[PDB]
């Protein structure tokens, strides 16, 4: 128990007369605050809220002469509550919408004082960071979502940020398994953002997510392709069968527009036209033209050659649809 | 009773068209189109329960096979109608 | 289920009519069942509402197969 008393005396000395209101090297050079992330998971990448939920082990390391000790050789890992008695950088995520440090069992914090004065301060943070997504090529789109770590109150004359370990500062991104996304790349940037109050350091952790297209084949593309192929069946029914061909046509057209509306209602009310919208409207053109082809057939007959029109449609509709698919997929993939 | 039974019932519905006379073009046509549309909406609804996983689940394969069955039932009716040489059906 | 039975008073030589009526009735039965079950949790057993909906589905499907049987006895 003697070493316990020695460590108690050392920590009591460290916290005695400690001005939490004053940063390290106050009235001096900016304190270098290194950072390193451990991405626990990326979840809830939702375009309706234009955000993504990021769970991470956010570590910051900074020198502090006031927290330097030399009697004890080992590194003191203190109870997390001591973080309330220590100066910590006032970092924030500029695009954060709703964040929290995890609660159970205790506050998910780590404080580790090293003999040289280095403070390793870690948090387990779940942050719903805002990511404004460009859905013009959705679902065949790459989204560049960022986390903007910045010092709120301290300018570059009072604090500096750097990725501790350079490109090795952020880890665990590869092990992330998003349901409908693939994280093809991630990048770390150090900037100096200027506001009217001064110039502040900035760390930008940017993930370039790539959306997986397999699910959208199952739910979005294949049903509409099948409905178009079904609408092509009306060309194989003789022109006299008005009820059958008209029912086939209107059922296909209405189901197409219903599919488009149902899919677009889930997504946000973005004004521009997406890639899925482009494909759905293109196939709506095909099915509506099938219905209008029967309309032309009926008018031309009632109001040999009509069999010619029906036969030419019977082969040109799949060919033109296949060329539409060629152009669309070549442009977007 | 939410996906498998509806899919089996719509497949058996499409397989009712085979017992209707070939001349009833509107009836077998509405049979096929309604079964296909029901299969489409069932496929769309089934995916809504689980996440947007890229791969296909066993439910997806069962739905795909049922979709192939109903689509082929309509294609079979179209083939029958292609060789339907007369419009008027049996009488007397 | 009541309007499913009006198919029985329709003329036998009305395939486009009786078939469409039975199809609409059975598909609506399926839609009602699914809409009711969506509100409830993913409960893995049949409830009383479930068993009544299933019984009525069996009845409307039987009416549709009744027209099928009549058509196959007359034509086929
Ligand atoms: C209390 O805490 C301190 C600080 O962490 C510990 O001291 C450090 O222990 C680490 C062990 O991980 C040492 O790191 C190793 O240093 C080797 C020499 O590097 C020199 O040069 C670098 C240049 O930046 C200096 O930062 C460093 O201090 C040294 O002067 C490297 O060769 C090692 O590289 C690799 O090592 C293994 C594989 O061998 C890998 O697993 C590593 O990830 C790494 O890739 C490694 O970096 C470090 O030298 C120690 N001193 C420091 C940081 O000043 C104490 O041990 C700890 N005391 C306890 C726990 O009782
Ligand atoms: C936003 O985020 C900030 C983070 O900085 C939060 O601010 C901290 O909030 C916590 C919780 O409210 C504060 O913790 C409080 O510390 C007080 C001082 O503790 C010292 O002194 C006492 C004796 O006076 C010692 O016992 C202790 O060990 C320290 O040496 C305590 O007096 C407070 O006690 C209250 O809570 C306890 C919980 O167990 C009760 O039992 C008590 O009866 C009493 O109600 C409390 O522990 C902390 O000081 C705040 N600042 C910092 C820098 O951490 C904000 O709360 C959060 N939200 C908002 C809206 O700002
Ligand atoms: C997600 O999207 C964000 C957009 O916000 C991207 O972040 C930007 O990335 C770009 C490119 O990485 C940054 O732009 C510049 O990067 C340079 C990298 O070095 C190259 O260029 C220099 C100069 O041409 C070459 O000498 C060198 O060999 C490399 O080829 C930096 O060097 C740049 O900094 C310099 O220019 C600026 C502006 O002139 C000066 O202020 C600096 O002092 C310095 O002289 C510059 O940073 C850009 O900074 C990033 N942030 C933005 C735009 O806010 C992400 O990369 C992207 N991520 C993914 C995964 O897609
Ligand atoms: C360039 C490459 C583009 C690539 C795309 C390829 C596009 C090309 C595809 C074009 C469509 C193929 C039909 C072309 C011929 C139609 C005309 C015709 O009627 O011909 C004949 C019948 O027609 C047949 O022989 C039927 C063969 C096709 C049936 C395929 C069904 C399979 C469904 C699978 C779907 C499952 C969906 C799976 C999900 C994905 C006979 O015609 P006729 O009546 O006797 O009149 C001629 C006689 N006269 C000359 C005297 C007048
Ligand atoms: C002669 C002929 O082929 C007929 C067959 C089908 C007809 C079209 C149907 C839809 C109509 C909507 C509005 O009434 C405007 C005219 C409109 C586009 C029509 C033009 C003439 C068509 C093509
Ligand atoms: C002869 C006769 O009465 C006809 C009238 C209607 C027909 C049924 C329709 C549905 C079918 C689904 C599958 O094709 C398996 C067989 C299946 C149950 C058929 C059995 C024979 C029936 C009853
Ligand atoms: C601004 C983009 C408008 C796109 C309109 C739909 C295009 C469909 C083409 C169908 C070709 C047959
Ligand atoms: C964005 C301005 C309106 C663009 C309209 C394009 C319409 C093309 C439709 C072609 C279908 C035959
Ligand atoms: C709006 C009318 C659509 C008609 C489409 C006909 C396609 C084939 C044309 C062949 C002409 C001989
Ligand atoms: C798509 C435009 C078709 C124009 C056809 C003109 C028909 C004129 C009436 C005489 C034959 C029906
Ligand atoms: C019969 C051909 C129909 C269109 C085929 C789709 C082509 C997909 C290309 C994907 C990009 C590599
Ligand atoms: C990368 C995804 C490629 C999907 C291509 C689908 C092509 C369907 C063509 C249907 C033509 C009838
Ligand atoms: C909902 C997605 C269904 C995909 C299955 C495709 C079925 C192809 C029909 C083949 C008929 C011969
Ligand atoms: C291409 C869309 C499906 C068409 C199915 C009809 C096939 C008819 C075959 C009988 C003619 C030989
Ligand atoms: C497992 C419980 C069975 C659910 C379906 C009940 C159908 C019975 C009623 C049929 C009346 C003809
Ligand atoms: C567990 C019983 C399932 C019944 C399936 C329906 C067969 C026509
Ligand atoms: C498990 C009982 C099913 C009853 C089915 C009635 C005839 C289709
Ligand atoms: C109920 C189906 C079997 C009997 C049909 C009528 C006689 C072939």
């Amino acid at each position: 128990p003697s070493n316990m008393s020695l460590v108690k005396e050392t920590v009591d000395r460290l916290l005695k007369g400690y001005d939490i209101r004053l940063r390290p090297d106050f009235g001096g050079p900016p304190v270098a605050v290194g950072m390193n992330i451990d991405i626990a998971s990326i979840d809830m990448v939702s375009e309706v809220n234009m955000d993504y939920t990021l769970t991470m082990y956010f570590q910051q390391a900074w020198r502090d002469k006031r927290l330097s000790y030399n009697v004890i050789p080992l590194n003191l890992t203190l109870d997390n509550r001591v973080a309330d008695q220590l100066w910590v950088p006032d970092t924030y995520f500029l695009n954060d919408k709703k964040s929290f440090v995890h609660g159970v069992t205790v506050k998910n914090r780590m404080i580790r004082l090293h003999p040289d004065g280095t403070v390793l301060y870690g948090l387990r943070i779940t942050t719903t960071a805002a990511c404004m997504m460009d859905l013009r090529r959705y679902p065949l789109d790459e989204q560049n979502c960022t986390l903007e770590i910045e010092s709120y109150g301290y300018t570059t004359d009072d604090i500096e940020f750097y990725w501790r370990g350079d490109d090795n500062a952020v880890t665990g991104v590869t092990k992330i398994e998003l349901p409908q996304f693939s994280i093809v790349d991630y990048k770390l940037i150090t900037k100096k953002v200027v506001f009217s109050t001064g110039s502040y350091p900035r760390l930008s952790l940017s993930f370039k997510l790539k959306r997986n297209i397999g699910y959208f084949i199952l739910q979005t593309y294949m049903p509409s392709i099948l409905i178009t192929i079904l609408s092509w069946v009306s060309f194989w029914i003789n022109y006299d069968a008005s009820a059958a061909r008209v029912a086939l046509g209107i059922t296909t057209v209405l189901t197409m527009t219903t599919i488009n509306t149902h899919l677009r209602e889930t997504l946000p009310k973005i004004p521009y036209v997406k890639a899925i919208d482009m494909y759905l409207m293109g196939c709506f053109v095909f099915v509506f033209m099938a219905l209008l082809e029967y309309a032309l057939v009926n008018y031309i007959f009632f109001g040999t050659d009509v069999n010619a029109i029906d036969r030419w449609s019977r082969i040109f509709f799949p060919v033109v649809f296949s060329f539409f698919n060629i152009v669309y997929w070549l442009y977007y993939v | 009773i939410q996906t498998y039974l509806p899919c089996i019932m719509t497949v058996i519905l499409s397989q009712v068209s085979f017992w209707l006379n070939r001349e009833s073009v509107p009836a077998r046509t509405v049979f096929g189109v309604t079964t296909v549309l029901t299969m489409t909406t069932l496929s769309i609804s089934a995916r809504n329960s689980l996440p947007k996983v890229a791969y296909a689940t066993a439910m997806d394969w069962f739905i795909a096979v049922c979709y192939a069955f109903v689509f082929s039932a309509l294609i079979e009716f179209a083939t029958v109608n292609y060789f339907t040489k007369r419009g008027y059906a049996w009488d007397g």
